[PDB]
């Protein structure tokens, strides 16, 4: 999960 | 969402929550009915798990909590992401997932209308952002659906608040100059919708952000007007 | 572990937890780290969810406890399962890991040393079984790591007690008879490790038989140096 991940898990 | 409150039954009926099964179930990604056999979400929601059949979608929900085992599932028929997505960019992030059971409409269940090819410079005044992501960094998913207005910020004024980031054409960004409004995570591929014509359009798909509502910082959504032809190509 | 006691932090530092995370983890499996970048274990702790991105491993930990987002854990670049294996069967039950970054060994995480393959018929007689399993039929999955010892059955003593199943030259039984002490659920996959010439080396992979310390049911166990070729063969 980098900085610009809206992604859930992380 | 960061900085908005509960939605009602019916004030979104397009917006489902998508959840993969593994050894328990949980919600990952929002997504929007655009069709009867059809959801349009973003392509990161299916980085790290692209078999649809570990994949659940429900429709016509305002908490999370309300879906069981027992509960009617759609399952994926087919999961179309755009070849040109590569897996770690922001780029070219939209997925079509066609449904094995074509929906029934209800009352809660409801279709988006799509803009057209024309919409593209069009300027919306009335943009709203819904799902069950974090109200906070460090947040944690709701059971009841958040919304939130947001003003678009034009994509030059956007491209200078990221030096880093590249901002496409066929992205789209939205948030305030401060703001606690913003997308967050558990919102990605759901949809920001903008009252045009005295009719809801889906303008664009919860993409990418850098944090959620920080100063400065606006969210960044797939444009949908600019995939269009895309649209028509994979749903015939 | 059935039978076992509380281990101690550094006293088995090949040990890993095999967790799969979604929003959530739950630790499934052990394993044995045997290289910067190899971690060994059971091919069956992959039939239930055998997707890669999914699964997370955690080296010098003592308690799962221990674990939040803070802390640090290994990813699954590749994963190989022995191609003879068969859900079926119990045959062929071993799987490699390979890590995506290379692990930065300590006094807390560090490999083992495999077994040589003319030891295939060494009698062993230092063995210890080590995991985070349940510690009784139907029980829980332990917080803090448990290590017990246990004598090794040889093969024919073993097959007597599996009328069905085939306890081969490719496998290893330990247990007592009347003991009641075993590898129970979560323990799979996890390291039987036999202190030899000097140095702990590991002997047998967590494999199966449903019962857990059932009074004349000794553990099977992949027997670890009669796939040293196949392990050499796939760590290139
Ligand atoms: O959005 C309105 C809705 O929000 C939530 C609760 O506050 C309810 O009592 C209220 O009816
Ligand atoms: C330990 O050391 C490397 C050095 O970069 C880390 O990056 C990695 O986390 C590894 O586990
Ligand atoms: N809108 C923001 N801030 N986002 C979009 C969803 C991913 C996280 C960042």
């Amino acid at each position: 999960c980098p900085a610009y991940s809206a992604y859930l898990d992380c | 969402i960061v900085g908005g409150t509960n939605a009602s039954l019916g004030e979104w009926p397009w917006q489902v929550s998508l959840q993969v099964k593994l050894v328990s179930q949980t919600h990952l990604c929002g997504g929007s009915i655009i069709g009867r056999q059809w959801v349009l979400t973003a392509a990161h929601c299916f980085d790290g798990i692209p078999y649809p059949d570990v994949w659940r979608i429900y429709g016509g929900i305002l908490s999370l909590s309300e879906i069981t085992k027992e509960t009617p599932s759609s399952r994926i028929k087919e999961l179309i992401i755009h070849q040109e997505y590569k897996v770690s960019e922001g780029n070219y992030d939209i997925a079509l997932i066609k449904l094995q059971t074509p929906l029934n409409y209800t009352e809660f269940q409801k279709p988006i209308s799509l803009p057209s090819k024309a919409d593209t410079n069009t300027i919306y005044t009335n943009c709203w952002v819904t799902g069950w992501g974090y109200t906070k960094e460090q947040g944690e998913t709701q059971n009841i659906l958040q919304k939130a207005t947001i003003p678009l910020v034009p994509n030059e004024e956007c491209q200078k608040k990221y030096r880093d980031y590249v901002i496409n054409k066929q992205m789209i960004c939205a948030g305030y100059k401060e703001g606690g409004t913003d997308a967050c995570k558990g919102d990605s591929g759901g949809p920001l919708v903008c009252k045009h014509s005295g009719r809801w359009q889906l303008v664009g798909i919860t993409s990418w952000g850098e944090g959620c509502a920080r100063k400065d910082q606006p969210g960044v959504y797939t444009k949908v007007s600019e995939y269009m032809d895309w649209i028509l190509e994979k749903t015939q």
